[PDB]
């Protein structure tokens, strides 16, 4: 649901 | 620019890159060709709100579920507000706006998570410089495949950021030009045009028929 953290 | 992007493909995809007798992918690469404009982070919150994003000049938006759109400039405080119908208006954080308190609520929500929390995609990178006056894309729409996430920026720019190794592509019709992204973050900017003579590695070959796929895609689910 996020881009790369 | 969508149907120009597509020419654009079948014409480097029609070349057969990586089957060239010398590959030789470094005389097509252009520094001059960096994109003004990309997406350094987002927040797929879909299920009930909507799709946060941050470019790479820092500034976020949303493309919530309704079709309305919210734009925070990197200032922070100036914001503009697309209606379904297409209408902008310019607002600031710092009036209140009433009927806007939610969605401003959610964008600050999400502006912090990405802050605190995410890579910056390009964060090496200092975005080519733009005219002034230009108005800042917004998302005109996305959607996620089982192997990427699919970007399709205002200003004709589509970008396409791969789940598995974290490799990205940058396509700008306007310049005709592709910027790649590897798996170690290294940051590669090629003419289209340059890469139909000179060729390319099976790698990023690849990654560009996928691209066409992915443009064909939107064009068939346009509006």
């Amino acid at each position: 649901l996020h881009s790369t953290a | 620019h969508l149907s120009d992007m597509l020419q654009q493909l079948h014409s480097v995809n029609a070349s057969k890159p990586s089957e060239r007798g010398l590959v030789r992918q470094e005389e097509a690469e252009d520094p001059a060709c960096i994109p003004i404009f990309w997406v350094s982070k987002w927040v797929d919150y879909s299920d009930k709100y909507g799709l946060g994003y941050q470019l790479c000049d820092n500034s976020v938006g949303v493309l919530f579920n309704d079709s309305t759109r919210l734009i925070l400039y990197n200032d922070g405080d100036s914001l503009q507000y697309i209606e379904r119908d297409g209408t902008e208006s310019y607002l600031t954080v710092s009036s209140h706006p009433n009927s806007l308190m939610k969605k401003i609520t959610l964008l600050k929500y999400f502006r912090n998570y990405m802050s605190e929390h995410l890579l910056k995609a390009g964060a090496n990178i200092t975005p080519r410089e733009g005219d002034e006056l230009a108005r800042l894309p917004y998302l005109r729409t996305w959607f996620r495949t089982r192997s990427a996430i699919i970007l399709h920026l205002s200003n004709g720019s589509v970008q396409i950021n791969f789940f598995q190794d974290h490799t990205k592509l940058i396509l700008c019709p306007l310049m005709a030009a592709v910027t790649y992204i590897d798996e170690k973050r290294d940051f590669r900017t090629y003419r289209l045009s340059l890469l139909e003579e000179y060729g390319c590695c099976k790698e990023l070959a690849s990654r560009l028929r996928y691209a066409r796929t992915m443009v064909d895609k939107l064009l068939s689910s346009r509006s």
